[PDB]
């Protein structure tokens, strides 16, 4: 059956300005993200002798900078209405992007867990997590993220296909059905559900501990805004992934490609919002 | 050379009134917060009233609250105190004091025994 | 009380009998000293990097 | 590098290794400044917590395996706008007030106003001890001296609904206590900004719980300081 | 009785004022209106010294231009080598509230003091490898705020009880006392010939003292608030004062009055320290808005800025050959500029 092409759309009469709108919005995102993240790294990395929790937020910033390195490539593809880069790009683009996304989510969850552990250990009166725990955790984060996303670098291929003259498409060709279902379900359940559960548990426990022990408002209005945003900025991509999987079976469903591209452009805006929020108190 | 000179004391009967004035010299008047203090025969120094740089904040002590008024003139460089209905517990030696540093909200050391930016004072007797 | 004022009058008496000069002469002396030693000043006339012990 | 340079480097290494230990010890000790006037009973609090020529004295006590140091300044003149700047990084200031002396209460209020508003002491919390409660009870029940002779507004004051008159005291003593507490809490809340707080406590000369109260207040101070990073 | 003494004070004051006004026939600015300026001065940070746990409050270079002593309010004096940043000595004190330090002009002693009203002497080159306290000078009744050596057996101290004193170390007794200030004395500076010195108080006043007969020679007024730092001009005939009203001033001894005022219309902080260049053309000054400024001492125009400390600057000093400048602040770091 005619596969689903990514980023590879065919436009007619209005191409001349829709390309321009896409270009301007995506360039604005890129510039703001780069500026914000590098300023934040300069400010955090100039600790003279601060504590040592900087390595988690610092890792978040590095993941954002690696996540914004793929805008030029998709920008180039959207100005040709076909795939002409080659097999190497078809292999690397999605692998890089997925690696960055997984690392970002897991790091948000780790930062939250660390904050709660610090408060409680202050309450009891013992020393908190050491250096070995953090180093092991960072190694595990990068290792699991870089092993989980392998199928997006081996099963992608460039094939000819007739548009809705033949055009070349970079698309994903699953060898078999059970592998497809298994990987998709496992990826959604380990990289979007467990981190969300951890975030909510951790922040609610901090809030309950402090409010009980104290027996003002700003704290609530912060921990709320850090705990609704996660489920707004990372949800549309999950819905899109599941909807594509459905499309691959029930041929009756139809999904536009403009939806896929605009959803991904909306997800690119995470790199421009984390430095505003997870900046400790500087700026 | 900082200089503060008080004038206007004297001797009055109970129910009378008077008006004290400090003339200041040697500094920019309108940068500083100003105070009135007093000393009675047999006690220490006691803070009486307080005014700020623009004239928009004013404060009194409990025992004089409805009776004394404090005011300043930044054109002639002078302070005034108006004392309206006087009791025999008001007889004392009155002093005029300046805050140590400019552009500041607090006021350390105005009542201490030896203070540099204080005047010589005038005698007020109610009898 | 009396002692402080007697001492203050004594001090003013002792300090009011010194010789003084004119301001223009003092200005000329300050200028002459500054211009006489200007080549030996290494914050005004930075030395080359082969003479600087902190840049090396 | 010659032998002299290597020897110098090893000497610097030994000095560094000792400075690490000194750092660990310093970072786990709390430091407190004690303030009051001569009629406040500050010394009685000191001697009570001492069961756990010179210009400054120090008292060390330990509670639940935490170490507190308390500093008390003596043999200095009565102008203090210069040495007080040395105390801009302590954990807390402890302010003691004799509450039975009506004559010298506005002076305590003025001292609090100056300590609260200084530029170098804007981030430091105060623990306030309103000492000598029993003497206040005797003075009020005697009925021969009136509070309103110094503060007119006491004539227009009513007891708050969050009062806790537990041991069945006379109502007049409850009114007096809470009026005098509110006098300091007004100054406390007029010009704060969310950077430092005030913790009021009633106390007398036979208490045995001041160390525990300081323990709990310091714990809360540190917890708020840690939480402030998440804003 | 009091009226006669007050009248005498007023009459002598008026006479002295008129005598000073009769000799003011030119101003420094006019006579120095034709000098080519010094341009922009830009300096760079060559060293940074790490190791203290709390704020730094004093510092002092040696007569060798190579070694430093600095002191913190956690109980440490540290002696540093600046060409490499190696540490040479780290001396733990007895009282952790310390406000000054000095280095002997031969290299064999250091001294320190603070809120405990004692000056302690430490001997460096001993029979063993350690530093041992040699003397504790006691007898002041307020905190010490400055001290400077004359040789290896005499020292001068200033304290917050409004006095100064001269001490014989080998005996431990005050050889002379200098009384006459009204507020707290906050700084000292020794003349190049070490036969006079000058001091400035928490009162808008400075005074000139003769060591040998222990008398006061002259009094200088002009500031509006307390004075925090003082130093001599290189030839010994003028000095500069910085106060808590955002102003430095330059006074001259022979003419007996003020020469110049260094102030800006946007500066409303205080001043913590001053010093001079080797030829006297530059004046450096440290403020508590985190910064230091470099002024032209003959035309009163700002020429440069030193910036890079995250807290209030507290100490600042220039070597004996003019090569380097050192700053220390309340954030625990020392910096060396050149
Ligand atoms: C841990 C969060 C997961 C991903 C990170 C989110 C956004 C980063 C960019 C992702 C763009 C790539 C998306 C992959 C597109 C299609 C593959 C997805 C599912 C396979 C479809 C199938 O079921 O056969």
């Amino acid at each position: 059956r005619t596969r689903f092409p990514f980023f590879s759309d065919v436009k007619g009469d209005h191409r001349l300005v829709l390309a321009a709108v896409e270009t301007t919005v995506l360039v604005l995102i890129f510039a703001v993200s780069l500026l914000g993240n590098v300023c934040a790294l300069v400010l955090v990395a100039r600790r003279r002798r601060r504590g040592a929790t900087a390595c988690l937020v610092l890792n978040l910033f590095c993941a954002d900078l690696l996540f914004i390195s793929a805008i030029p490539l998709v920008l180039a593809v959207r100005w040709t209405e076909a795939w002409l880069l080659g097999p190497v790009a078809c292999h690397l683009l999605f692998y890089v992007m997925t690696l960055s996304g997984s690392v970002t989510i897991l790091t948000l969850a780790a930062v939250s867990l660390e904050r709660m552990v610090c408060i409680v250990h202050l309450q009891r009166g013992v020393r908190g997590p050491g250096r070995r725990a953090r180093a092991v955790l960072l190694a595990l984060i990068w290792g699991y993220s870089a092993v989980a996303a392998l199928p997006l670098c081996v099963f992608f291929r460039v094939v000819p296909q007739r548009l809705p003259q033949e055009i070349s498409i970079c698309t994903l060709i699953w060898p078999t059905i059970p592998g497809e279902i298994s990987w998709d379900v496992s990826f959604v359940t380990l990289n979007f559900l467990v981190p969300g559960l951890v975030i909510v548990i951790s922040y609610s426990k901090i809030l309950q501990i402090t409010k009980a022990s104290r027996k003002d408002f700003r704290l609530f209005r912060t921990l709320f805004l850090l705990m609704v945003s996660f489920f707004i900025m990372w949800s549309p991509i999950i819905i899109t992934i599941l909807l594509i999987l459905i499309q691959n079976f029930k041929q009756d469903l139809v999904i536009w490609p403009s939806l896929f591209f605009w959803v991904v452009a909306f997800t690119f805006a995470n790199s421009a919002l984390n430095p505003i929020l997870y900046n400790m108190t500087l700026c | 050379q900082v200089q503060l000179q008080e004038s206007g004391g004297g001797l009055v009967q109970p129910g009378g009134s008077l008006r004290l004035s400090c003339a200041a010299s040697g500094f920019t008047f309108s940068n500083y917060k100003m105070n009135w203090v007093r000393q009675a025969p047999g006690k220490g120094l006691e803070w009486v009233s307080d005014i700020s740089q623009s004239g928009a904040s004013i404060s009194y002590t409990g025992s004089v609250k409805g009776r004394f008024t404090i005011s300043r003139d930044n054109a002639k460089n002078t302070l005034y105190l108006q004392m309206n209905s006087l009791k025999p517990e008001d007889t004392a030696v009155y002093y005029c004091a300046r805050c140590p540093a400019p552009f500041t909200r607090d006021c350390f050391d105005v009542t201490s025994t030896t203070y540099a930016y204080r005047g010589q004072g005038t005698q007020v007797t109610v009898s | 009380s009396i002692a402080q004022a007697r001492k203050l009058v004594e001090q003013l008496k002792m300090e009011a009998n010194i010789d003084r000069i004119k301001v223009s002469k003092a200005a000329a002396d300050l200028m002459a000293y500054c211009e006489a030693h200007a080549k030996e000043d290494p914050l005004l006339t930075p030395v080359p990097a082969s003479e600087n012990p902190f840049r090396e | 590098l010659s032998a002299e340079d290597k020897a110098a480097v090893e000497r610097s290494k030994m000095i560094e290794k000792q400075l690490q230990k000194d750092k660990q010890v310093y970072r786990a000790t709390h430091r407190l400044l004690l303030l009051g006037a001569d009629n406040s009973g500050k010394s009685t609090i000191v001697k009570q917590m001492r069961i756990y020529t010179s210009g400054i004295f120090e008292t060390k006590f330990q509670v639940d395996k935490v170490n507190f140091h308390m500093f008390d300044v003596g043999a200095q003149r009565d102008e203090r706008r210069k040495w007080i700047q040395c105390f801009n990084d302590v954990t807390a200031i402890i302010f003691v007030v004799d509450s039975s002396d009506y004559n010298r209460l506005q002076e305590a209020l003025n001292d609090f106003k100056s300590i609260w508003n200084n530029r170098w002491l804007r981030t430091i919390s105060v623990i306030l001890f309103l000492n000598k409660q029993d003497l206040l009870a005797e003075k009020v029940l005697a009925g021969k001296s009136k509070i309103e002779d110094y503060f007119p507004e006491f004539a227009r004051y009513t007891t708050p609904e969050d009062a806790t008159p537990e041991p069945g005291e006379d109502p007049r003593v409850t009114r007096a206590k809470y009026f005098i507490r509110d006098e300091f809490l007004r100054i406390s809340t007029a010009s704060g900004d969310g950077r430092h707080y005030c913790y009021p406590h009633f106390t007398c000369s036979v208490d045995t719980e001041n160390a525990r109260r300081i323990f709990n207040d310091c714990r809360d101070i540190i917890q708020r300081m840690h939480l402030r990073q998440y804003e | 009785e009091l009226d006669q003494l007050r009248q005498e004070a007023e009459q002598l004051k008026n006479q002295i004022r008129d005598a000073r006004k009769a000799c003011a026939d030119a101003t420094l600015s006019q006579i120095t209106n034709n000098i080519d300026p010094v341009g922009r001065i830009q300096m760079r940070t060559r060293r940074t010294l790490r190791g203290h746990l709390a704020k730094i409050y004093a510092m002092h270079w040696g007569t060798d231009s190579r070694l430093l002593v600095s002191a913190s309010q956690d109980g440490k004096l540290i002696i540093w080598d600046s060409y490499t940043t190696n540490k040479v000595h780290a001396i733990p004190l007895r009282s952790s509230w310390v406000m000054t330090c000095a280095y002997a002009p031969s290299g064999n002693y250091v001294a320190c003091g603070g809120l405990d009203n004692i000056c302690s002497i430490y001997n460096l080159k001993t029979r063993e490898g350690n530093v041992r306290v040699s003397r504790e000078l006691a007898g002041h009744t307020g905190y010490l705020s400055c001290c400077r050596f004359l040789d290896d057996n005499q020292i001068v101290t200033s304290s917050g009880d409004t006095t100064c004193a001269l001490w014989d170390i080998e005996t431990g007794q005050q050889t002379t006392t200098f009384t006459g200030h009204t507020g707290d004395v906050m700084s000292l500076s020794l003349a190049p010939d070490t036969r006079l010195f000058v001091s400035g108080a928490c009162d808008a006043s400075a005074k000139l003292w003769d060591v040998r007969e222990g008398m006061c020679r002259q009094t200088f007024t002009g500031h509006e608030s307390d004075i925090n730092a003082i130093c001599f001009f290189p030839n010994g005939n003028a000095f500069a004062t910085g106060s808590d009203d955002a102003t430095c001033r330059l006074f001259d001894l022979r003419a007996d009055q003020e020469l110049m005022t260094y102030s800006h219309d946007n500066i409303i902080c205080g001043i913590t320290s001053v010093s001079f260049s080797k030829s006297g053309r530059l004046l450096l000054a440290g403020y508590d808005d985190f910064n230091c400024n470099v002024w032209d001492a003959l035309k009163a125009d700002r020429a440069g800025v030193l910036a890079g400390h995250d807290n209030r600057v507290s100490c600042l000093g220039v070597t004996d050959d003019g090569m380097a400048v050192a700053t220390g602040s309340w954030d625990s770091f020392l910096k060396i500029w050149n």
